């Protein structure tokens, strides 16, 4: 899916298409990336 | 296992752990022989 | 002890419980075969079609989804020692919401994936409370 | 052919020929598998021995895992080896017989007389036979010559673990198993049975191993855990090691080699066999396979609390059970348990369909597994099961059932279950309860049910079991119901009774000064099942008022009489007769409560010869249960109708009391100082039989205890005679006089192991005191109260005194468990016959008549057959 | 989290004075047949500095149903954080939940 | 011959003789005692028969 | 179910 | 009795008399455990289950001992009903009389 | 007085009484019988509960069960006790 | 809210109401205690976790228990209407 660079918390977004020899942010060269919230309406009951 | 087809066999219900105990006792040189009895008490 | 239910419904002693699951792609230098984190269309140790319904295209569940029971969180296959399905599943008898997904490398190029799942705990009959005087 | 039962077990030593003939294959090769080919012929994993993976048929028998018992193999040892577990026996077979002719070295005629006596007394007096054979063995060992063959016999000494070194006029010779077997083969049957053995079933040379049995795979399954390569168990590794050593020795002896390495390799093979039978041989290195961890072998397979005997035979894991935290519920009967909906829909009870309960079972089937009440499975008469989760339409299936079907329905109200709390010290720690399904997540227990389980709601969990057969359910209902076990078997007295809020509520409702209006009476009686005529109010004018005793008297039977004191009749309220200005004497005549209050001595649990005890004893556990269900709720209702709190003003004493306490403390300190001062200059007459420095400590302790008692009395006198703390103390609900003394007056003297605190620096406990000080303050006398607060060193002394309670509990419980286990195993098989005797199940007599008059302690009036005074009271107490 | 934010939003009182005559009560059918649910929106975002979100930022579809007070802090947002949600309002009794109690 | 015959509870309420004969001749390939004993785990009654 | 038949 | 009374615990005298009788049965005082259980056990499985050892089983095999399943522990171990309580009762029924 | 007076009193007391174990065994046997065939000996329409245990208890209470108990004394003497009132 | 009758005679009624709690039970008991001819009136909550009450009415035979309950309901309704009409005036 889509990822987000871990440096400075919410840095920038990248996708599957960035094929690199290792897990690395193409922009800042950071080795930790996270996953996006999969934009979709989520229903939660205010109980 | 020894008499082949020259003996009559009877079924008994029992805890499987007891059968395992018998089998692992025969693993050693101890030979436990079970003596059967009648289910129905005559009198 | 007796507690007020109205004050509980206002959020007095509510709490959240977080649990973590982790996996690594071992490189297996002894035979040059390698792990891979992908779904399990046809594999030896398959579990069920509906169980793998939460995984994304990369085989990792996405944040903010409602996991339940024994759903698969990370899906990876293992070479035979005939690929076998060795996937990390949610523990039986407890559910929650996927809170965080982390992907990194363990100093050797192996892919390391961490999934943190949260759930909400509201006080009820049977919960334990104490004071600063042994009560 | 008929279905039978196991009637006995005959033991013995398994013959090598019998091992050969019971085996199916002979293990010849030494590799466990080739290219993952476990069915390799001749290996330990040969398929002929057994099958363990789900889909496979055994070559020997066309059966799968459901009906394939394991099959044994045989290994033909080329060099005889000795059994490590039997060594002692063959030891007694070497020092008590001649080496050459193989006969006992006792002369003929007395040996024949001894064997005649032994056969005549073998079965009637087994202990006498054991003594006789041990005497014969002792007198035969101490002989150095054989009368039968006229040869001089040497002596043999045992060396651990298994090597016997005989002395032969110097140059001690090591013995080989082959010659030992040859020696033991010559002993006749008539002489081997004289030594206490059986020739036809345990022949001594069979005790020397020539053929070794190979257990099947079903006993040593291969584990494929960790989602990797399968991990074999220790037995397979040790067995294959023994095999490979066997072929190595065979090829070495057949190829030709010096005898030294041959005998060393023979010793190594013997070591492998011995460590296979038992790993933890003293003085030997345990075998370790790959990870440097000791192996577990046959001996270790049956040992500890996790082996076969205490892990799978004496105790075992059972299904249809649950474990959950417990919470209070005063709205249930004394023989009911509240269970959550989740457990009720998971644990099921199988009810067979008949022509009487077919509509109810149909209604159960109509509701699915997810609706309560419902069902989970339906068992057809053919024996096949149908899961209601996958049923396309159960509405027609409900109409399709007839008599003979079995339905596994959910737990419903009124179902009988077994409810238990570990450690289960006594028999009423596990009782039969009736199910009630309530919303929540915890098991609910009535407050009166706690004492038998010794449970309190600090976070305890309890277990629940569901009987699954009609006979078990019937026995549980007819013998294990809670209300049937109100009286404990330890003594004659109720174990289920009033607790702590119940006693306070009963005292407050029963007191002389309670007056209730019509609305208050209706509110109090709305919680019970009582409906009917209240009668006229006790007071008619000016205002219509009822009274607490009148409301209580609506439940006592109309022929109950009781005269006795109350728990509040200990202090200045003791009037010792019916003419009492206080309510300190209970008088009941014809079911009317005329004077007196209810407290621990009337409704409290574990109080024999109380009015509750006599009421139960005379109107059955039926009236006992009815009373405990009905009248005990008005106590709580009235307690919450009134106010029951605890204020800090119930502990503070006026400043005029503190001055008197201080003066008394100063007087005691001056007395102790005078004792110490006169001790330093002789001048003391010691107590006779005691030395100096022992009388001084006794004097100090006596005066400190007297000071504590006086201070407690002073504090009690100046306090409010009617406050909540005092009420709880006197009525027996909670607390004691000592607790009140410690809260309001001085704590007293702290002590460790019965003596003043002394451990610390040299000649002083703490560094805050002078060297060599034995003043009351310096050894742990606390002159403050919890209300007033303690000084730092007083806090330290209090903690030092109180540390022992945190420690003693584990030791006490462990010792109690060990003692109870031994006592249970000792007294397990005793029974009471139809003639009144107490006999063991083996036939012998323990008591001519149980106890002295054949009276059960449970049915006795507090360890007494019948109380004649109580009978006279029951008859003529309405006119006393 | 989502559950905490939903709870905070639910605890906010709204002016349900004129709505007792235009909306169906819970005793009636009330779970479908739209026309008994009000809708409010909250779409906020912080640019460079932490920003507190107050109850005055809730935009209501129906103008006669507004929060009682506009100065109730809801959530504090850090840099480059945003929230976008839609909430549904309906009548209810305090017996069902304490958030419906009017006193 | 002397033997023991098992009468299931479903055949209760009828005289022992015909039921005893029926189970006797049913599976083999007579004055029975009017009363029989009950064993643990089974509701059927075991009678002594002279067949 | 047993017989214990004898002749 | 003195030990129990000092602690403030109430136990009926019949239990104490019974344990005292069983403790001195063989004409002299015997330890109620290793010497009072195994002394009159007459059973191998129960004795081997009391303390978890194989020494007793090996001794029984060497001497060719036989078990009769008279007690309650062995019957529970193998799975037969005990002969206490409801196991002492023998029932006979007349199915012909309705 | 064969051996002791207390033993005679004990035997006289238990000559015409049913111990709780005998009652439990009878109820268990009857309940197992009713669960398969064995139509009840009473009118099973006024009964509060239709389960087999309650019917067995009611039948035992009314005294309609044709069941006898054999008590075998340690000296070999046998005693037959019948539960039917007749 | 569903009612059922456990027992019923001329001078006795036991009514179980599901869907109700102290609010109505206490009011009904207080009104019943004021109706002439009623000798005993009470309400009970069998379990706090279950929303259901049980009302027990026992009269002296002059008036049926059902009639007493109807009269109590009438009194309560009159009081409620009076309260509304008086609060509306301030
Ligand atoms: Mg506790
Ligand atoms: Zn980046
Ligand atoms: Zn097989
Ligand atoms: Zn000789
Ligand atoms: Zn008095």
């Amino acid at each position: 899916a889509k990822y987000r660079c871990g440096k400075c918390w919410k840095e920038l977004d990248d996708d599957q298409l960035k094929t690199l020899p290792g897990v690395r942010c193409p922009y800042c060269g950071y080795r930790i990336i996270y996953m996006v919230r999969k934009p979709t309406v989520k229903i939660v009951k205010a109980i | 296992p020894v008499h082949g087809d020259k003996s009559v066999l009877h079924p008994v219900t029992v805890s499987y752990a007891f059968k395992l105990l018998i089998q692992e006792l025969m693993s050693m040189v101890i030979s436990p022989r079970l003596i059967l009895g009648e289910k129905v008490n005559l009198g | 002890i007796i507690m007020n239910k109205s004050s509980i419904e206002r959020g007095m002693y509510r709490s959240t419980f977080f649990r973590l699951y982790s996996t690594e792609e071992v490189k297996y230098p002894g035979g040059q075969e390698d792990k891979i984190i992908t779904p399990e269309a046809g594999v030896k140790g398959y579990k069920g079609k509906d169980y793998y319904r939460l995984l994304e295209d990369n085989g990792v569940v996405s944040p903010e989804v409602e996991v339940k029971g024994g759903d698969v969180l990370i899906g990876k296959v293992s070479p035979p020692r005939a690929k076998r399905d060795t996937s990390i599943v949610t523990r039986h008898g407890e559910n929650g919401i996927v809170d965080l997904v982390l992907i990194t490398e363990t100093l050797e190029g192996n892919k390391l994936v961490k999934v943190r799942v949260r759930d909400l705990r509201i006080p009820e009959i049977g919960d334990k409370f104490a004071t600063r005087h042994g009560q | 052919m008929s279905e039978k039962i196991i009637r006995g077990v005959k033991f013995g030593v398994l013959s090598p020929n019998e091992i050969r003939q019971m085996s199916v294959t002979a293990i010849i090769t030494s590799e466990v598998y080739d290219e993952d080919g476990t069915p390799i012929e001749g290996g330990v994993m040969d398929p002929k021995l057994g099958v363990i993976e789900p889909g496979q048929k055994c070559p020997v028998c066309g059966n799968t895992l459901a009906g394939c018992p394991g099959h044994f193999g045989h290994i033909e040892l080329i060099k005889p080896v000795i059994h490590i577990g039997y060594v002692k026996h063959i030891y007694d077979f070497l020092r008590s017989t001649c080496w050459r002719c193989g006969r006992i070295k006792i002369k003929e005629q007395d040996l024949e007389r001894y064997k005649r006596i032994y056969n005549a007394i073998k079965l009637r007096w087994p202990s006498a036979a054991r003594r006789l054979v041990e005497y014969i063995k002792k007198i035969s060992i101490k002989n150095l010559e054989c009368p039968h063959c006229g040869e001089k016999q040497f002596k043999i000494k045992l060396e651990k673990p298994y090597n016997f070194n005989e002395e032969r006029n110097g140059s001690i010779v090591k013995l080989s198993p082959s010659e030992i077997r040859d020696r033991l083969e010559r002993i006749p049957d008539s002489d081997v049975e004289l030594l206490g053995y059986d020739p036809k079933s345990s022949r001594p040379e069979w005790m020397i191993l020539t053929v070794l049995p190979v257990p099947p795979i079903t006993i040593r399954p291969s584990i494929t855990i960790e989602s990797g390569i399968r991990a074999e168990d220790d037995l397979t590794h040790k067995l294959v090691d023994i095999i490979r050593l066997n072929e190595r020795l065979k090829e070495s002896i057949e190829a030709g080699a010096p005898q030294l390495i041959i005998e060393d390799l023979w010793d190594l093979l013997q070591y492998h066999v011995a460590t296979y039978f038992d790993n933890e041989i003293p003085g030997l290195p345990p075998a370790k396979h790959r990870s440097g961890r000791p192996l577990r072998t046959l001996a270790q397979r049956l040992k500890g609390k996790e082996g076969r005997f205490r892990g799978n035979l004496s105790g075992k894991r059972v299904d249809f059970s649950a474990r959950t935290v417990i919470s209070p519920d005063p709205n249930l009967s004394i023989d009911e348990v509240g269970i959550p909906y989740t457990i009720a829909r998971m644990l099921t009870v199988p009810e067979r369909v008949t022509n009487i309960n077919i509509e109810r079972i149909r209604q159960y089937i109509i509701n699915g597994p997810d609706k309560w009440p419902g069902a989970n499975y339906v068992i057809k008469p053919d024996g096949r099961r149908i899961d209601l989760r996958y049923v396309k339409d159960r509405k027609e299936l409900a109409s399709s059932i007839t008599a003979g079907y079995v339905v596994e329905r959910h737990l419903v109200d009124g179902d009988v279950v077994l409810f238990n709390r570990q450690p289960s010290l006594h028999r009423i720690s596990m009782m039969a309860h009736k199910v009630r399904v309530l919303p929540g997540r915890t098991f609910r227990l009535n407050l009166l049910d706690c004492p038998p389980y010794n449970a309190d709601f600090d976070g305890d969990e309890m277990n629940l079991h569901v009987p699954q057969s009609e006979e078990a359910i019937a026995e549980a209902r007819e013998l294990m119901l809670v209300h049937k076990n109100i009286i404990t078997p330890r003594y004659g007295g109720p174990i289920i009774g009033g607790g702590q809020d119940y006693i306070s509520g009963a005292y407050l409702l029963s007191v002389k000064t309670t007056l209730l209006t019509v609305e208050e009476v209706a509110t109090i009686l709305g919680v019970t099942d009582f409906v009917g005529e209240l009668g006229e109010p006790a007071i008619l004018a000016p205002k219509p008022y009822y009274t607490g005793k009148q409301v209580i008297s609506l439940f006592l039977p109309k022929d109950f009489n009781f005269h006795g004191p109350a728990n509040i009749s200990k202090g200045p309220r003791a009037c010792k007769d019916e003419i009492c200005p206080h309510d300190s004497f209970i008088v009941i005549k014809n079911g009317l409560l005329l004077e007196g209050v209810f407290d621990k001595k009337a409704i409290g649990n574990q109080q024999p010869e109380s009015m509750l005890h006599w009421s139960i004893r005379e109107y059955g556990t039926e009236y006992g249960k009815w009373l405990m269900d009905n009248v005990f709720k008005m106590f709580i209702r009235f307690l919450e109708m009134r106010g029951f709190t605890m204020t800090l003003e119930d502990i503070t004493i006026p400043d005029e009391a503190q001055n008197e306490i201080t003066t008394k403390i100063k007087e005691g300190y001056s007395q102790v100082d005078e004792y110490i001062r006169k001790f330093n200059e002789g001048q003391l007459e010691p107590i006779p039989g005691r030395t100096i420095e022992e009388s001084l400590e006794s004097y100090i302790l006596d005066t400190l205890d007297k000071l504590r008692k006086v201070a407690g009395e002073i504090a009690t006198k100046y306090l409010d005679p009617f406050n909540n703390v005092y009420i709880m103390a006197i009525t027996g609900a909670r607390g004691s006089e000592l607790n009140i003394t410690q809260m309001t007056a001085l704590l007293g003297q702290q002590s460790v192991r019965g003596e003043r605190i002394r451990r610390g620096y040299r000649e002083r406990t703490l560094s805050l005191f002078k060297y060599g000080d034995i003043a009351p303050e310096a050894r742990g006398f606390v002159k403050n109260s919890f209300m007033r607060g303690l000084s730092p060193y007083e806090m330290f002394f209090h903690a030092a005194g109180g540390r022992e309670g945190l420690v003693d509990t584990a030791v006490k419980t462990s010792q109690s468990g060990y003692m109870q286990r031994r006592l249970i195993n000792a007294l397990s098989d005793l029974r009471i016959e139809y003639d009144g005797t107490v006999r063991s199940l083996y036939g012998d007599i323990v008591q001519v008549v149980y106890g002295d008059d054949a009276v059960h302690p449970m049915y006795s009036a507090h360890s007494k057959s019948v109380n004649v005074n109580r009978v006279i009271e029951r008859v003529i107490g309405w006119k006393r | 989290y989502d559950e905490i934010l939903a709870h905070r939003l639910a605890l906010v009182p709204f002016v349900s004075d004129e709505a007792l005559e235009h909306y169906r009560p819970p005793e009636e059918c009330a779970e479908n047949c739209d026309g008994c649910y009000n809708r409010v929106y909250l779409d906020v975002e912080a640019k460079d500095q932490p920003l507190m979100i107050y109850s005055r930022d809730l935009k209501s579809e129906d103008q006669m149903i507004t929060p009682v007070s506009g100065a109730i802090p809801i959530v504090l947002l850090g840099s480059k954080q945003k929230i976008s949600l839609e909430a549904r309002l309906r009548l209810g009794y305090g017996k069902e939940h304490i958030k419906y109690s009017p006193v | 011959a002397k033997g023991i015959v098992r009468i299931p509870p479903e055949y209760f309420g009828q005289s022992v003789d015909e039921i005893a004969i029926k189970i006797l001749r049913q599976e083999y390939q007579a004055k029975a005692s009017e009363e029989g004993f009950i064993i643990f785990g089974d509701g059927a009654t075991y009678h002594e028969v002279e067949f | 179910m047993s017989y214990s038949l004898k002749t | 009795k003195k030990v129990l009374e000092e602690q403030g615990l109430d136990v009926d005298m019949r239990h104490i008399v019974l344990v005292s009788d069983i403790m001195t049965r063989t004409g002299d005082i015997r330890q109620i455990g290793r010497h009072g259980v195994t002394g009159e056990k007459s059973s191998v499985l129960a004795r081997a289950a009391f303390e978890v050892t194989v020494k007793h089983l090996l001794d029984a095999a060497a001497r060719g001992e036989r078990e009769e399943f008279k007690g309650v522990i062995e019957n529970i171990i193998i799975g037969q009903p005990i002969r206490l309580g409801t196991g002492i009762v023998e029932l006979t029924m007349k199915p012909n009389m309705r | 007085m064969t051996i002791d007076k207390i033993n005679e009193i004990f035997k006289e007391n238990w000559k015409n009484k049913l111990t709780k174990y005998e009652i439990a065994r009878i109820i268990s046997a009857r309940a197992l019988q009713l669960s398969m065939g064995a139509l009840p000996l009473i009118d099973t329409s006024n009964l509060k509960s239709d389960d087999v245990i309650s019917i067995a208890e009611e039948e035992l209470k009314r005294g309609v069960l044709p069941i006898t108990i054999r008590r075998i004394y340690p000296n070999g003497q046998v005693e037959l006790i019948s539960v039917r009132k007749i | 809210m569903e009612i059922k009758v456990i027992k019923e005679e001329q001078n006795y009624l036991e009514l179980q109401i599901d869907g109700e709690e102290h609010t109505i039970g206490n009011l009904l008991k207080g009104m019943l205690l004021k109706v002439p001819g009623v000798k005993f009136a009470a309400y009970s909550l069998p379990h706090p976790l279950i929303t259901s009450i049980t009302i027990k009415i026992l009269t002296d035979g002059s008036i049926s228990a059902r009639e007493a309950l109807i009269k109590a309901i009438e009194l309560a309704e009159n009081y409620a209407n009076l309260f509304i009409d008086e609060v509306k005036k301030i």
